[PDB]
């Protein structure tokens, strides 16, 4: 009965950022203090995870996608970028964990690796935990698109074209974010020292 | 009109692309979204 975090962060398939996936985690107990090493590189914003052990909550999301290196500072509370206003907005109020890690070997392609795209024009910005999947043409000029791509029309979504010669701050980095609900429900989600 | 030269910034971008210039296709798209996050 031990929750599958591994089939969060072993996953071999992460989503794109526009399309991120989330995993429901509930009625299962997890070591919340070996998440330390769950390579990596996390922070949370609420207790330490530590105290996440002694602590119980209704539900637990997994959030997970790929992004840029240097997008990776953008999944936090209060912060605006490409990635925060038009593909993952977390609350100012964030008191969970953003873990990220570099997947260089696994993400990447020679060539390129198209898979992996961003949200790149949008008419407001994202609420929190807000996800947009459509593919609408975004319309930037006062002409009408009919649907195709042209001038001041523009496809809304870029792909990052992974390859394993960028940049540290261009390669590709899965990024897994914890929330912890605590519903007035039964606390089916606890820690080891709980 | 900023549509002329967001235009010519978009098109850069995609050439870059299609030239295998892929690390600089996405420091062109940081600017596209710089540019229409102002006025």
């Amino acid at each position: 009965n031990l929750c599958p975090f591994d089939e969060v962060f072993n996953a071999t398939r992460f989503a794109s950022v526009y399309a991120w996936n989330r995993k429901r985690i509930s009625n299962c107990v997890a070591d919340y203090s070996v998440l330390y090493n769950f390579f990596s590189a996390f922070k949370c914003y609420g207790v330490s995870p530590t105290k996440l052990n002694d602590l119980c909550f209704t539900n637990v999301y997994a959030d997970s996608f790929v992004i840029r290196g240097n997008e990776v500072s953008q999944i936090a509370p209060g912060q605006t970028g490409n990635i925060a206003d038009y593909n993952y907005k977390l609350p100012d109020d964030f008191t969970g964990c953003v873990i990220a890690w570099n997947s260089n070997k696994l993400d990447s392609k020679v060539g390129g690796n198209y898979n992996y795209r961003y949200r790149l024009f949008r008419k407001s910005n994202l609420k929190p935990f807000e996800r947009d999947i459509s593919t609408e043409i975004y319309q930037a000029g006062n002409k009408p698109c009919n649907g195709v791509a042209g001038v001041n029309c523009y496809f809304p979504l870029q792909s990052y074209g992974f390859r394993p010669t960028y940049g540290v701050g261009h390669q590709p980095y899965r990024v897994v974010v914890l929330s912890f609900e605590l519903l007035h429900a039964p606390a089916t989600v606890c820690g080891s020292n709980s | 009109d900023k549509l002329w030269i967001l235009q010519k910034i978009y098109e850069i971008m995609v050439r870059l692309d299609e030239e295998g210039h892929g690390e600089a296709s996405l420091m062109v798209s940081d600017l596209i979204y710089e540019f229409m996050k102002r006025d």
